[PDB]
């Protein structure tokens, strides 16, 4: 009837789509980076060690400052840490303890978590009566939230494990945009520098862009074989970062619509939880689950260094906005500044 | 000849041996209550092997050529820290008591600060308790010309040694020793007790298990810390003659019981699976 | 909303005890230090006490340690200034002054209602104002000045200045808590400027709702040293 | 030195943070966590009425002990997902009914709810987060076991049965089956209840379950056993 | 059942609506990111380490 006529469609179209993907590819990117200079060696040492967390540390973000850190563990504490003198500046107790995410307003006034108890919790920072207290409860979800940034004061994007993305208004505590595609648990979100685009990646092993206010996909990208569990913007937002499970990360390219670099090692056998770009775009960090992370050439796709001392699996990354540092959060409930 | 020769071979290969045990247990833990215990019996049993080579030049050659204020200063340390490590041997008995027997109310006394501060009254405890050995130290100068590194109790009187042979050894042996035996007794009755009321498979296998450790750690401390206590009393109590041989048994039964510190690192911080984990890494 | 009611004031004999208390109530008394400041009669303000979070860090002034206490009762949210032999120079009207630290906070931002205590008859850093007493009229732009004799840019770059205004028949109220850094529900038109030991207050566009005294005072080093105080008429 | 005095009262400030943060670790630390779970609605009511979104927890306290139970009904994804934030729960409690050998799913005709609930046991009690975490084994409606026994033989979900058909020894055969699905025997253990009774007797059989198993982590950490 | 249709419907005009979209060959935009990673390398603290004077983290 009619259900094979739009299959058939459907196959012939991803037929032309591969086709015009292929014939836009003349060089790899390997062909034109081979003739500049190598990166070198990169050493960087632990400059601090941000301690007082009692269990798994699942989430981490820093602040437009570059010098506020927020993080989120199993122990149902959010944590605000002075990463230049190491002290605390809140603890702020959570309703449930299974948070999975956490992210740090762009002004500095909100703080949101998520996780298994399907509620994005806003917590107003600067009250006057001295406290932290949960400003909105958005609920909505009918699965756990893998991830959520916000876009203003007003507005949060949220990712959950029930094949969604959300656009929230904070004010009234309604959705205002839903994101509906993916086949799978989504489990990264990341912005674009100009909040204008996002890409989100799924347990479906795929990527898809979309646009805030419109509410739809302009493209999806494909190439790895297992789930997709970081995904992280590249400075000048023409391109973006994705790891996965098959201990590969790729580089992908938004106005060539194409993959661009893959990252692996015949050494590397386990997944990866965390991806980040330096403030430049020539470094990729990414966590690993062989408890130490990889710097990444993301032109030469050559290793320029690693970052060992944890002892457990890295769970989060993190660059300031500067660039001076990254922060790398674990299991074994430590955070540690690196140089 | 070669009987000096080999007892203070002996001496050393025991000092070397509880040195690298106890070096490497505390590298591990440094850099809970049971790993705040552990520490606390290595630094003594380091100390205390620290404190050994001094008189293997005493077994070695007869006199002790070391002046006075250094022999005070090895039987200070060598009577505080033998001490310090029998009591944290029953500060663990009974903290495994109170972890398995009582593991509802002894939760809660059971704070990282209470264990530091239960460390610190024990090394008082063990400062305060050797105080005999701090008085009246010294020499005694033997009639051919020479000097042994030993306890000059004032007077000619045996009243003195007597009373603190009876003190050392019941307050060193009697009381821990006891209370070990108690504690490790109620373990396996209530380990026993909580395999029946739940009614679960594999209770021979525990059972089994649990009473092999501590027949093996009652075990290793009585036939090293009995025959020193057995010696000394056996000299009190009767009139004995000096003999080469029997100052040779004397010396041999001394460097077992430092062997005893040698010995309970491994089984106190060794076989745990907790201490696998770190020691994993390393080696 | 945020209140601070004190209570205690009247006439005292000299030689005599009397017991400050500064009730509170609609913020978390426990995580904010606590601050006695008095003025007396001739329009100055002067630093007494202060009492941290937890009770663990207690301070004095110099012309009070060895007479005064100050403690405070958490569960009650209540803030207890223990005064024993009074003299004349004690007459003043002792203030509660609510502050808070970490990174980027702003201390000393609310005050009591004040009472009145009424007694019947070296290394100290040096703020003064220059100018007293300066007429204009409104709408027009007015600076005010304020120096130190010893230098508030402290080695981690901040310079620990503060600007207080009291209405006429008011509390004080915070402006400027780090020199350039405004408070909380004061205008725009408020600005501070200044480097190593000089500082400027501007007062852009003038209004009748700004008229009063204006405080300059440091929060470098112990004790905590105000400033004369620069009036704004007509 | 080198702190200014907001820098100090900063640091003071941290200092009280640490010191809450290590108290409730105590408080944290000495609840039993208890992660329950079970097929479709075998006992998943009966269970939680016996006390009398996403994750529901129940707070319940017997004999000086608090008890933490997460239920993860209604969480439909991907469970290698969120199942590594149970590690270190204390033990798990499964839930299976007694009388659904008979049934059937009603999606999947050879699929047998029976067959189902050992497929989803062998999944959890395999799994590479729980090796050292013991399992509660809770067996539901022995009564109706009881009283469709007599109608319906047990060779209908076991065709390699060769007993009789009475209760008991097809509740034994029962048992067994669901005892043997566990390969990491050297490392953890499986008790079995029959949870069939108006009495209050489910809450003293987790009670003796849990004191079980913390006096064989104790032994474990100390090094005993 | 009329679900499938309209789930078939939704896939294929999402797949016909992501096939129109003008695409860059792949030498010019690798080009661009090599341009700008080279533009920035001088603001880079991570790629070039900075001074100990200039470090926050010291
Ligand atoms: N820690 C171990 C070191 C500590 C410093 C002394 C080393 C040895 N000497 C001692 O133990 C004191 C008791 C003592 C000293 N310090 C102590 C600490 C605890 C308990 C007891 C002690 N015994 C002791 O001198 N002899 C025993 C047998 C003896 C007596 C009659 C006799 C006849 C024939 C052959 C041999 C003998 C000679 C001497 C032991």
């Amino acid at each position: 009837s009619e259900l094979d006529q739009l299959r058939q469609e459907a196959e012939q179209l991803k037929n032309q789509i591969r086709d015009a993907r292929k014939a836009c590819a003349d060089a790899t990117l390997s062909q034109i980076t081979n003739n500049i200079d190598p990166v070198g060696r990169i050493q960087m040492r632990t400059r601090r060690t941000l301690r007082g967390h009692l269990a798994k540390i699942y989430a981490m973000h820093w602040g437009t400052d570059s010098r506020l850190l927020v993080s989120a563990s199993q122990d149902g504490k959010l944590i605000i840490w002075d990463s230049y003198t190491t002290n605390k500046v809140h603890a702020i107790p959570l309703r449930s303890s299974w948070v999975m995410t956490c992210a740090y307003a762009p002004s500095g006034n909100y703080v949101a978590c998520g996780g298994l108890d399907n509620i994005c919790s806003i917590y107003n920072l600067k009250t006057r009566e001295g406290n932290v207290r949960v400003s909105r409860e958005l609920a909505g979800h009918t699965g756990y939230l893998s991830c959520c940034r916000f876009l203003d004061d007003n507005q949060i994007v949220t990712s959950s494990g029930d094949t969604t993305c959300a656009l929230w208004d904070i004010e009234t505590g309604q959705q205002t945009t839903t994101f509906t595609g993916h086949t799978g648990d989504v489990m990264s979100l990341s912005l674009a520098p100009d909040t204008r685009l996002f890409v989100s990646g799924a347990c479906d092993a795929s990527a898809k862009l979309w646009d805030v206010r419109e509410g739809m996909c302009r493209q999806t990208f494909t190439g790895h074989e297992s789930d997709i569990n970081a995904i992280c913007f590249f400075p000048n937002g023409n391109a973006f970062a994705t790891g996965s499970d098959d201990a590969t990360c790729r580089l992908f390219d938004l106005r060539a619509d194409q993959e661009l670099m893959t990252y692996s090692h015949d050494n590397i056998i386990c997944g990866i939880t965390s991806v980040s770009f330096s403030k430049s775009g020539r470094l990729l960090l990414a966590g690993y689950d062989d408890f130490n992370c990889n710097v990444w050439d993301a032109l030469k796709a050559d290793r320029a260094g690693v970052l060992a001392g944890h002892d457990n699996r890295v769970s989060c990354l993190g660059v300031t906005d500067d660039g001076m540092a990254v922060a790398t959060g674990s299991w074994d409930s430590f955070l540690k500044i690196w140089n | 000849l070669t009987s000096n020769a080999v007892l203070t071979f002996i001496y050393f290969v025991v000092c070397i041996i509880g040195l690298c045990g106890n070096t490497l247990v505390i590298y591990v833990i440094l850099r809970t209550i049971t790993n705040i215990y552990i520490l606390n019996l290595a630094i003594a049993d380091e100390l205390f092997m620290l404190g050994l080579p001094f008189l293997a030049m005493q077994v070695a050659l007869v006199h002790w050529p070391f002046g006075k204020a250094i022999c005070r200063v090895v039987m200070t340390v060598d009577g505080i820290n033998q001490f310090t490590s029998i009591f944290c041997l029953t500060v663990m008995s009974i903290d495994r008591y109170l972890a398995v027997v009582h593991p509802i109310k002894s939760a809660k006394w059971r704070r990282p600060r209470t264990a530091k501060m239960i460390t610190m009254a024990v090394w008082g405890v063990s400062l305060l308790v050797i105080l005999p050995i701090m008085i009246y130290a010294g020499l005694r100068s033997n009639q051919w010309g020479r000097s042994s590194c030993t306890i000059n109790w004032p007077g000619e009187s045996g009243a003195w040694y007597t009373g603190f042979i009876i003190y050392t050894f019941i307050l060193g042996f009697l009381v821990p020793l006891t209370i070990i035996c108690l504690c490790y007794l109620f373990i396996i009755i209530k380990v026993k007790s909580s395999g029946i009321r739940v009614g679960s498979s594999k209770r021979k296998k525990s059972e089994k298990k649990v009473t092999r450790m501590v027949s093996i750690v009652v075990a290793v401390f009585i036939f090293c810390w009995l025959p020193f206590y057995i010696f000394n009393v056996s000299s009190v109590s009767m009139a004995i003659s000096p003999t080469p041989a029997l100052k040779g048994m004397f010396d041999f039964v001394v460097v077992l019981t430092y062997a005893n510190s040698c010995a309970n690192p491994i089984l106190y911080a060794f076989l745990s699976d907790n201490f696998k984990k770190s020691f994993q890494n390393v080696l | 909303d945020v209140q601070l009611v004190e209570s205690g004031g009247g006439l005292v004999q000299p030689g005599g005890s009397r017991k400050l208390s500064c009730s509170a109530s609609g913020f978390a008394f426990s995580s904010f230090g606590m601050h006695w400041v008095r003025q007396a009669p001739e329009k100055g303000l002067e630093w007494v006490a202060y009492i941290s979070s937890g009770s663990g860090t207690i301070y004095y002034a110099d012309t009070v340690k060895g007479r005064f206490t100050i403690s405070r009762d958490d569960p009650k949210n209540t803030l207890f200034l223990q005064m024993t032999s009074l003299r004349s120079e004690d007459t003043a009207m002792y203030y509660c002054v609510r502050s808070i630290y970490y990174y980027g906070s702003s201390p000393f931002d609310f005050w009591g209602q004040g009472t009145t205590l009424t007694v019947s008859s070296g290394s100290d850093i040096v703020m003064t104002q220059a100018t007293s007493s300066v007429p204009v009229t409104p709408g027009e732009s007015v600076s005010i000045s304020c120096r130190s004799s010893k230098s508030l840019l402290h080695s981690n770059g901040n310079t620990y200045l503060y600007w207080f205004l009291q209405r006429p028949g008011q509390s004080p109220q915070l402006l400027i808590y780090r020199m350039s850094n405004l408070a909380s529900g004061v205008p725009d038109r408020f600005s501070g400027s200044g480097s190593g030991t000089a500082f400027t207050l501007t007062i852009s566009r003038l209004e009748a709702e700004d008229v009063g005294v204006y405080y300059c005072m440091q929060h470098l080093e112990y004790p905590l040293t105000f400033g004369a105080g620069t009036k704004l008429e007509l | 030195c080198t702190l200014s005095a907001e820098d100090k009262a900063a640091v003071e400030r941290s200092k009280m943070i640490d010191r809450n943060l290590r108290e409730d670790g105590e408080k944290a630390a000495r609840e039993v966590k208890l992660l329950l779970l079970g097929a479709g609605e075998s006992g998943k009511n009966t269970i939680v009425k016996q006390m009398k979104t996403g994750i529901v927890e129940t707070h319940f306290t017997f004999k000086d002990l608090h008890f933490k139970m997460f239920d993860v009904g209604a969480q439909r994804s991907e469970r290698k997902k969120w199942i590594h934030c149970f590690e270190g729960v204390t033990a798990i409690i499964f839930c299976v009914a007694l009388s659904d050998y008979d049934l059937v799913l009603a999606e999947d005709e050879e699929m047998n709810r029976m067959h189902a609930s050992m497929k989803l046991f062998d999944s959890i009690c395999n799994n590479k987060w729980f090796t050292d975490t013991s399992i509660i084994l809770f067996l539901n409606k022995k009564d109706l076991f009881e009283e469709k026994i007599k109608k319906s033989p047990l060779t209908i979900c076991y065709p390699e049965y060769a007993g009789s058909n009475t209760y008991e020894e097809a509740a034994a055969y029962i048992q067994c089956q669901f005892e043997d699905l566990n390969k990491r025997k050297d490392t953890k253990e499986i008790y079995t209840h029959f949870t069939c009774s108006t009495d209050t007797k489910n809450v003293q059989f987790v009670f003796d379950a849990v004191t079980d198993v913390i006096i064989k982590n104790n032994l474990k950490d100390c090094g005993l056993f | 059942n009329t679900a499938s249709i309209a789930q078939a419907r939704k896939l294929v005009e999402q797949l016909k609506m992501e096939a129109n979209i003008d695409r860059i060959k792949v030498s010019k935009a690798a080009a661009d990111l090599m341009a700008y990673c080279e533009a920035h390398a001088k603001e880079d603290p991570l790629l070039t380490p900075v001074p100990a004077s200039e470090n926050p983290f010291r």
